[PDB]
């Protein structure tokens, strides 16, 4: 099928700020290209349609441009209401295809993770169940990484992750990272260790308790 | 206005199939073509197909060939989309969408989706967990609630029953296993707790339980 691709797949910015998304068509769609925003939990919207024309209640800071196989999307002086997602669509034939989107976030200073880890708690274990949680909150910029040791040894099975997208209000983001085990297994190991990396420290943050202690 | 009434969630189980529909107000009907496009959770946007009202006229994204259905009744102004031998790949949220007036392929009205989940999981009342800081683990203080093994989503969870607030990050639930998994964490300052009571709640409406669980210190 066409396919449109499109770039970057991630974008940061601050208000004032004039950005370009790019999307590529792999054969000649002449002018026939939507562009749509999707702010966090809401439905996409039309920007703009047969390339350059935009679309109801969209300020003239958008402008989309490009004709054939190469288009793109120019927000002049971005204002707050325009952080979210972006996507482009042929609108020539069907099938109608869909670029991969480009998130637009907010750059704000660097914050380092406040990391907390929480061993099982005890009802958990009466349960049979042993899930050792970690927090990792209010960090910027997004790129994080994490890694669980058990007594000096990284851990990867029954490992499950979950991240916020960026917090409407301090423009932040947090993540969740649960090693969960059974209680048998976490009842043979003493060491439990989160480590977190992050652009804000050459050297990982870490919190760990001993089981036994 | 323009509106477009979906059909409410659905929670079927593989091999089975849905029907589901959007009612459209507040333009004619007949005049606009209605797409579908599926989307699911943290991910792109993908073109199902699309009827044409004022004719049946229909096309359908090969993709989705064997496995969508449109179909549209004029006289409610209605549009389905019936998806057959449904699979947990199946699992998204589905837009009905309009297409503009002239440029009938552009989406100019999208719908506020159907969300599908397809799963062999039976209704399970999820298993809540305080988590209070190892006994060893300083003017803020962080505590947790794991809410584990529940389904269907969702679970509503709130601290002190909403009190607190602003230092709250409840996390998206992950799937494993056929059941989800979420976790909340709550930053108080170290003055208010253990001094002072803080309570997860957790609601799970479609089993009908709620459980508050207070946040109590590790007696180590």
């Amino acid at each position: 099928e066409l396919q449109m691709t499109q770039s970057p797949a991630s974008l940061s910015a601050s208000v004032g700020e004039t950005v370009t998304i790019t999307c590529r068509a792999s054969e000649n769609i002449y002018s026939y290209l939507a562009w749509y925003q999707q702010k966090q939990g809401k439905s996409p919207q039309l920007l703009v349609y047969n390339a350059k024309t935009l679309a109801e209640g969209v300020p003239s800071r958008f402008s989309g441009s490009g004709s054939g196989t190469q288009f793109s999307l120019k927000i002049n002086s971005l204002q707050p209401e325009d952080f979210g997602s972006y996507y482009c669509q042929h609108h020539y034939g069907t099938p109608l295809t869909f670029g991969a989107g480009t998130k637009l976030e907010l750059k704000r200073a660097d914050a380092a993770p406040t990391v907390s880890i929480f061993p099982p708690s005890s009802e958990q274990l009466t349960s049979g169940g042993a899930s050792v949680v970690c927090f990792l909150n209010n960090f910027y910029p997004k790129d994080i990484n994490v890694k669980w040791k058990i007594d000096g040894s990284e851990r990867q099975n029954g490992v499950l992750n979950s991240w916020t997208d960026q917090d409407s209000k301090d423009s932040t983001y947090s993540m969740s990272s649960t090693l969960t085990l059974t209680k048998d297994e976490y009842e043979r190991h003493n060491s439990y260790t989160c480590e977190a990396t992050h652009k804000t420290s050459t050297s990982p943050i870490v919190k760990s308790f001993n089981r036994n202690e | 206005q323009v509106k477009l009434l979906e059909s409410g969630p659905e929670l079927v189980k593989p091999g089975a199939s849905v029907k589901m529909s959007c009612k459209a107000s507040g333009y004619t009907f007949t005049s606009y073509v209605m797409h579908w496009v599926k989307q699911k959770p943290g991910q792109g946007l993908e073109w199902i197909g699309y009827i044409n009202p004022y004719n049946d006229g229909t096309k359908y994204n090969e993709k989705f060939k064997g496995k969508a259905t449109l179909t549209s009744d004029k006289s409610s102004s209605t549009a389905y989309m019936e998806l057959s031998s449904l699979t947990s790949e199946d699992s998204a949220v589905y837009y009905c969408v309009r297409g503009g007036y002239r440029p009938y392929y552009a989406m100019d009205y999208w719908g506020q989706g159907t969300s599908v989940t397809v799963s062999s999981a039976k209704t399970t009342p999820p298993s809540v967990y305080p988590l209070a800081p190892g006994s060893a683990a300083n003017s803020m203080v962080t505590l947790g609630c794991l809410v584990k093994g529940y389904f269907p989503e969702p679970v509503t969870v709130t601290w002190n029953s909403g009190s607190l607030s602003s230092g709250v990050h409840t996390f998206p639930a992950v799937l494993q296993s056929d059941l989800y998994t979420l976790s909340s964490s709550v930053t108080v300052p170290s003055s208010t707790w253990p001094s002072e009571t803080v309570t997860c709640n957790v609601a799970h409406p479609a089993s009908s339980t709620k459980v508050d669980k207070k946040i109590v210190p590790r007696d180590c």
